[PDB]
């Protein structure tokens, strides 16, 4: 479990604000596949039904599932019938998809290893990324908590991501 | 608790939406 070859960067916005942003980034970044995080099951819910009101499909997992239910929606997605994925924290949640090179914490975590294990990877080399944390005025104590526990740096997001660091 | 979150309660399309040199989102 890497952070090595993630581009990691933040974004400030309002709890009232946060699925407007999330559509500018879904307009903003070329996503293949995405997967989203949220801090809650009903989130996880709620988020799947605005972004299939915006017009874009939508699988979700979260822990109150059954695990029978987890592997057909994780196997649809792995094989691509879906570009985005909402879930919770689950501590199987399962293999890392290759076509993902955009994931997303709607909600920002508060412990280090939540973190890494929402944006870490397997191996360093190879998989190539990018990760948007968004991030309330609240978040942002856990914003530099984080990093120095982990030692890595969440720069903020800048006017142009570069296609080379996620394509 | 699990409360209703703001976001689900505005309008989700609005059109615009960029982001200003300190990283905050200007909707």
């Amino acid at each position: 479990l890497t952070l090595k070859g993630v581009t990691q960067y933040y974004a400030f916005v309002q709890e009232r604000q946060k699925v407007h942003c999330l559509n500018t980034l879904f307009s903003k970044l070329q996503i293949n596949q995405s997967i989203i995080f949220c801090n809650s099951t009903q989130r996880v819910e709620l988020l799947a039904k605005k972004i299939t009101e915006l017009g874009y499909c939508c699988y979700y997992i979260h822990a109150k599932m059954a695990q029978a239910h987890r592997n057909r929606v994780f196997h649809d997605f792995r094989q691509g019938l879906c570009r985005n994925l909402v879930c919770s924290d689950l501590f199987t949640r399962g293999i890392d998809v290759q076509a993902v090179n955009v994931v997303i914490n709607f909600d920002f975590p508060r412990m280090a290893e939540t973190y890494l294990h929402r944006i870490g990877r397997s191996g360093r080399f190879g998989h190539l990324g990018i990760a948007i944390n968004l991030i309330t005025y609240e978040d942002r104590f856990d914003l530099h908590r984080i990093e120095k526990e982990l030692g890595t740096e969440i720069k903020p997001i800048p006017k142009v991501i570069d296609p080379a660091l996620y394509v | 608790d699990e409360n209703l979150p703001e976001w689900a309660i505005e309008n989700p399309s609005k059109l615009g939406g960029s982001f200003d040199a300190s990283g905050a989102f200007h909707g």
